[PDB]
């Protein structure tokens, strides 16, 4: 017979002692474990709500690649990417070069916890998370290999990191934020908690659920099953805080979240919300970027929050509002700008679609309605060099996307500036100045694509050397998704 | 325009087709694109200096670490295939000897062995886990840092073998301790503190060459000679079959270890100046593992032959890698 | 030269824009509305473009030049219709 | 280490031994067995070609299972069913209905060898053939088994064999002769050389296909599957029919083939021709019935026959010949009594259609276009009355399948009636009343639906009878598949 | 018109939705809807008259058969995880216990026991898979088939291991005939007749209840008690641990088949006179039993103790049955 | 009633035909073409439809009865356009 798993997990993790041929410091160094003078006893309370074993796991994970590896190579020849709406497979192409290696990056994030982690159950959760991602990264590099034959851009999902192309520098801006350079408690805070649990466990699940209405199941398949993975370690950011906070560190608890919140919000913001108001075709957009945000993301934060003991964060009310602009600011800027991103954007801005914006978004057409008033009208005459920049627009210095915002009627662009240290610096909210000035030590010498333009590090010094410098060449550089098929339906 | 490859732009110019491994598990690290900043923050922040001199500045070099590739090539996929069938081996063991009560036979000598040899080593084997998943996150690169990956599996696998066995053991001898005394063996049991301070001085050498060295090439090949090997042998002799089954289990995952260790130092040597830089760990890091390998295998039965065994046995790993 | 950023009116994104130190706010704005206006921001030939500094709102002479307004390099800059 | 397969597979069929208590021929009674005078010295050298052992099969298996059970989950809710093509979908309600239990009944014509082959090999090969049968029998009732809901005529996936209804008695007649009721050695010949071998094998093949080009991924993952068990199991006939030439009975097992190939074509004319030429999109037609048969059957057959020192059967020319019109006179009965089936028939008789048939079918229009041209002209003129029969056509006393053949200008039906021991027999062609007359024991009382209705064994002795009779009400009654959709092309 | 349902017609009037077992076990043959002529052919065929004679005109009876519901549930897919996790046991012990060899340890006079006794099992192995898939091919129910179908299976699966283990034996003791002389010792080894008298018997009732109770009531209990019980625990005793797990991994698979037909005869126990019926077969087969049980345990060490508790635990599966 | 089996001519099935033993090579024709002329065969006005046994080819007389032909229930006829 076979014991109760119950009967004898709580040896897994019996497994701190008390160094003596080292110090505890040296064994825990502050700056990758982050133990924060709380006690090593403290951090034992630490109490996984999800537990797991090693032989579960191995035989688990075993069957979740056994079925979504059988559902990829079943529909592999009937090649449906080749017929899929190109918003879709934009979707796909943004993704897998956006996430593939950061998911990777991810596991060393979770090793970080593993080996620095004062908390036993903490460390073994860790190992097991880290393994969840070395397979979220194998698995997300897999798949797109399928398509490395029809269009350069798959190869992106392996090479985007590796470029200095500015949504690449955006992606590494927050990940090594959040996750690479923290310390052991930080990580589980900022990233499992703030950005898993908050985020992605839900957006996954909406993913999941688009690639079916595109018809796309082996892709379905493939975020299902991840979905699952993240669901599990997304937990160990929660006993950390009650730690943090049953002790003398609510404060510090509460500005990690309240960062890591704010910047997994710009990212979505630039990554998500424009997928869902624009991509999506008409008829398959369940609901909006925003009603999509306090359904599933917004009431869970409070709810969380809550339950912790831990306030709403400062910005908050400006956070609501912004559900209203941001995004659209961001697909604007992604769409006019889209020779600089590795993805084909779509406009998604026809007549029917315009109406779909207004009804879900009141006031669009008096403000973001006007900008895209303009592009169209020079596409129907003939001047489609006046829909593509020939500038580069200002970097946020936090974020590092464009800072932007309502336009037309409504017009309420601003940019919360800062001088420090002999530099002038740029934010696009009030937030994202905020997350530099509580510690600019750790931002102050970085540099955006404008900052290193500006200091002559791009050459040659133009458009076509800020292209080559971000490692696009024609063939990868993004157009019109749909061709400009939308034009049609205005004159 | 560019047009459409056959395989990752990286992997083109290979004669041959990239197998799954080589699509999934390299050049991925990012940290390495850029020496002066790593991370793409402050180059002045705290993890910015450690991955520049632990990981960047370490004296064993290669100009191209992303050309390791696992002579076992394991990815997750497979490495998941290959353990739940090992694991089904092992569960089916604790189950069946359970069945036909295994542990009811065994001596009062042994079970007193068991408390003070056996079920401490959770300690010992959390503490490989730590280790390895240390040089996960400091390898130059993502073939290296996968091989470390799986090795943390392997090691978080052990210490759950030996916590799944420690309660049976509580269950059919609940006054031994078994449970409850391993951290106080662990920490004050003679025999047991060779090895401690082994590794836990390992656990603080942060350069990549040194971790890889102290802890796959000097600490575990004496750990897994002593406490597999060694006390394993022990228990087949003893009566108790399934420690000593275990042991053997445990073993294959040790040789595997060493298999993809022995491809890293290979890969090491074809660059002048790395075997002497090695040499020179191990030479520095060898006097703590005889001395662990002296104090736990002479407190064991026929004690002395157990510590010239280990002692060569242990030896006999890196000498057929050229040391 | 010298750089700046514009925000310009109506528009949804500020952007850098290289001027000259020579130019007068009227020059700026001009540069400035080449990135913007038809781009995506209707004419207005009913009115003048202004320079004002972003930061405290200051409001520029239309015939002082980026050296006088002093300005700091990256000074961010609104573009206004006006009279 | 483990051994080599090969070091030790011969051990595992070395299990003959000399009967002591009990006597050989009641060990293996000859009714049972077949060994036909042939020693167990001399059956003793049966060497399957396709070697297997336990552990090899339990882990394969395992994972075919996990492939396709995760395939048909993953693509559940999507519903395709409801999309598909009405061709399709009628194709698979009538594959299920006609085949499901049959797979099942399979493995007992496999536990059949198992028992009493006195061939060691052929014994444990028919022990994992067992299995195979099994798997099929259940698997081809949990997939129709999701579309219960949708239609009563999936019901009939367990149901149809259970009935009387006039293709179920058909494949009953074929199936018992062929496996249920015939000796070991017999059953390895007629059903896994003959008939498995033969034709299933490569029709699965073909029937993947198909299901892939109607989207129906779930499907032909099912039948891909399957096609890989068949391919391993199908083997056993060739090693029985060696010995039995290279022994003193060339005859007997030349009877046996002629026999099985000529039934299963039979049974093959009308339920896969009429499908491929008629219910397939005329889009998605790679080749016709004929093509297929030449291309994938015939030249096969001929292959085997020579390797094995047999010949091609007599009826072998009459059998080329007629594979330009048995399956489109079963097609045209099936069709025409529509009714008395549990599927929706597909006309195909389109214009596009039409032509299709006449490039394929060089004649068609001018014989079997006649016989629609009345049929589309009643339809046009508001007389769907005399589309659907009033009467029951002949059915032939061997097959169980009506008498037809060649009509309009061309006419050619005939029937090989025959009169023995004082009653009238009918037969759709002459190799059909051969099979009767080599071995009249076995078919002698057995009597045909339209045997039973002239009995007064059917009451009322009418149509609406004769339906329930069948087990059929409206609801699964057949209909035309497209609910004459094609009608409209012609004014 | 027929409106759809929501399980199978014939299931259609259950209170709780059918399992996935009920969905693809339940009422598949159709050879019983007509018990005058089973086949759709001439009824006076040979195989027209077996059925009807060894099926339908057997004296143990019921209304509805295909109302019995195996207790352990099983259907292909689970059948074939259940035991792939079982032989990844199994072959794993084959492999392990080959690398620290332990069929060089085994004395001299227990690899001789090994082939009077134990290698000659692969033809009583064969013989239970004959037995078992006969059951499969004449029981009234495709419940009670299926039963008999996965119980064949792992008959085959006790001859294979049988199989792969002389080949083993053969390569380390080639002068015992290993592989060469079983087929002699099971047909002429005064140890061996008994059982093999009783399995050729056992083999021509082709009553299909006669044929339940002869294979599965009477030989297997006796084969299992003789064969997996007494041979292995002797084996335990004398250092084979292979043999020693090997047996009790198998004897898994007789505790299953054990709780099918324990559950066919409760079912048969409904109506009246079955349990008179099932007690004369036995009454008839026992004595045959316990003449195979007699001359094979007597002829092992410590015999007489073998005979008395194989016959004692034989009969003991019977009488948890209510006989 | 007396059973036959009727071959059509220009159909593709031979059929079931219920018909009397008074009835004539005529009458019998009549019932035959009931169940195949408008549903799959032409009409052809311009002729006649005989009776012929479709085994040894026997041409009936069209006022011959079902009694007189013989013929075995279910025996097979050949139902022919002619003059
Ligand atoms: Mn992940
Ligand atoms: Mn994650
Ligand atoms: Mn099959
Ligand atoms: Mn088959």
């Amino acid at each position: 017979s076979m014991l109760k798993r119950e009967d004898w997990y709580d040896l897994t993790r019996t497994t701190n002692w008390t160094p003596k041929y080292v110090t505890e410091n040296e064994l825990f160094p502050e700056e990758m474990s982050g133990a924060r003078g709380i006690s090593m006893e403290a951090w034992e309370k630490y109490d996984e709500p999800y537990k797991i074993t090693y032989p579960e796991y191995v035989s688990i994970q075993r069957e979740k690649d056994s079925g979504a590896y059988s559902i990829k190579a079943a529909l592999e020849r009937d090649g449906f990417v080749d017929r899929a709406d190109p918003g879709w497979v934009s979707t796909m192409q943004l993704h897998f070069g956006a996430i593939a290696l950061e998911e990777y990056a991810a596991s060393t994030a979770e090793a970080r916890m593993a080996r620095f982690a004062k908390a036993p159950g903490n460390r073994n959760m860790a190992t097991f998370g880290m393994m969840d991602e070395n397979r979220h990264g194998q698995i997300q590099l897999y798949f797109p290999y399928a398509n490395v034959k029809r269009s350069r851009k798959w190869d992106w999902a392996h090479k985007a990191i590796h470029t200095n192309e500015w949504a690449a520098i955006a992606a590494r801006s927050f990940f090594d934020d959040m996750m690479m350079t923290r310390d052991s408690v930080a990580v589980s805070i900022m990233l499992t908690f703030a950005f898993e649990t908050g985020f992605t466990n839900m957006q996954f699940l909406g993913l999941a659920a688009d690639a079916a209405e595109a018809g796309d199941h082996t892709f379905a398949s493939l975020i299902s099953s991840i979905q699952t993975d993240e669901s599990r370690h997304a937990q160990q950011g929660g006993p950390s805080l009650k730690i943090l906070v049953e002790n003398g560190k609510k404060d510090e608890a509460q500005q990690m979240v309240d960062v890591a919140i704010w910047r997994s919000w710009k990212l979505f913001s630039v990554l998500t919300g424009p997928i869902m108001d624009y991509y999506t075709p008409l008829e398959s957009r369940n609901q909006s970027f925003k009603e999509f945000m306090l359904e599933w993301i917004v009431a869970q934060f409070e709810r969380q929050l809550l339950d912790l003991g831990l306030d709403k964060p400062w910005y908050w009310d400006q956070f609501m509002q912004d559900l209203d602009e941001t995004h659209h600011g961001m697909h604007l800027g992604v769409w006019y700008w889209r020779p600089t991103v590795w993805w084909d954007p779509a406009a998604g801005v026809s007549p029917e679609e315009r109406e779909w914006l207004e009804e879900k978004y009141p006031g669009w057409n008096d403000t973001w309605g006007q900008c895209w008033d303009v592009i169209t009208d020079n596409l129907v005459n003939g001047k489609p060099e006046l829909t593509v920049p020939e500038t580069l627009p200002t970097i946020c210095n936090m974020c590092n996307l464009p800072i932007a915002h309502t336009p037309g009627n409504k017009w309420n662009v601003k940019d919360y500036q800062l001088e420090y240290e002999g530099r002038l610096y740029h934010f696009g909210s009030e937030a994202d100045r905020w997350c530099f000035q509580i510690d600019p030590e750790r931002y102050k010498n970085h540099t955006n694509l404008v900052d290193r333009f500006l200091k002559g590090e791009i050459q040659p010094a133009d458009l076509a050397g800020a292209l080559m410098y971000m490692s696009l060449e024609p063939g990868v550089m993004g157009d019109d998704a749909h061709d400009y098929e939308w034009v049609k339906a205005y004159q | 325009a560019l047009k459409p490859l056959k395989t990752w732009s990286h992997l083109a110019g290979n004669r041959r087709r990239p197998s799954e491994y080589e699509v999934v598990s390299t050049n991925l690290h990012y940290f390495t694109d850029n020496p002066e900043r790593p991370w793409e923050l402050d180059s002045n922040l705290p993890m910015q200096t450690w991955y520049k001199k632990y990981c960047f500045d370490s004296p064993l070099k290669h100009d191209d670490w992303n050309a390791f590739r696992d002579p076992d090539q394991l990815v997750y996929r497979t490495y998941n295939l290959l353990q739940d069938g090992q694991e089904s081996y092992v569960q089916g063991l604790f189950d069946q000897l359970n069945d036909r009560g295994h542990d009811q036979m065994l001596t009062r000598e042994w079970v007193e062995t068991l408390a003070r040899f056996y079920t401490p080593a959770r300690y010992l084997f959390h503490a490989l886990q730590m280790g390895s998943v240390y040089i996960h996150q400091i390898a130059p690169a993502s073939t290296i840092t996968n091989c470390a990956t799986y090795e943390t599996a392997d090691h978080l696998r052990w210490l759950t073998h030996t916590a799944y066995r420690t309660r049976e053991l509580a269950n059919c001898y609940p006054d031994v301790g078994f449970g409850k005394r391993e951290r106080d063996v662990w920490e004050n049991d003679p025999a047991w503190q060779g090895f401690r301070e082994l590794i836990e001085k390992a656990l603080i050498a942060w350069d990549w060459g040194e971790a890889f060295t102290a802890i796959n090439l000097v600490t575990k090949p004496a750990v897994e000679e002593a406490l597999l090997q060694q006390l394993g042998s022990l228990a087949q002799s003893e009566g108790d079959t399934l420690l000593g089954l275990l042991a053997q289990a445990q073993k294959r995952d040790a040789e595997r270890h060493r298999r993809w260790s022995s491809a890293l130092v290979k890969m090491a040597l074809e660059k002048e100046g790395n075997r002497e830089v090695l040499q020179k760990w191990v030479a520095k890091w060898e006097p703590l593992a005889d001395k662990a390998i002296e104090a736990y295998c002479s407190a064991l039965p026929d004690g002395e032959n157990a510590i010239v065994e280990a002692k060569s046995a242990s030896r006999y790993v890196r000498q057929m890698m050229g040391l | 030269t010298f750089p700046i950023m514009s925000n310009f009116e109506r528009d949804f994104v500020i952007q850098l824009v290289p001027v000259d130190t020579e130019d007068t706010m009227d020059q700026v704005a001009e540069k400035c509305a080449y990135h913007s206006i038809n781009r995506r921001v209707h004419p207005q030939p009913e009115k003048i473009l202004r320079v004002r500094r972003h930061e405290d709102g200051t409001l520029f002479p239309r015939g002082m030049i980026v050296s006088d307004a002093g300005l700091r390099p990256t000074e961010t800059l609104d573009i206004i219709f006006m009279d």
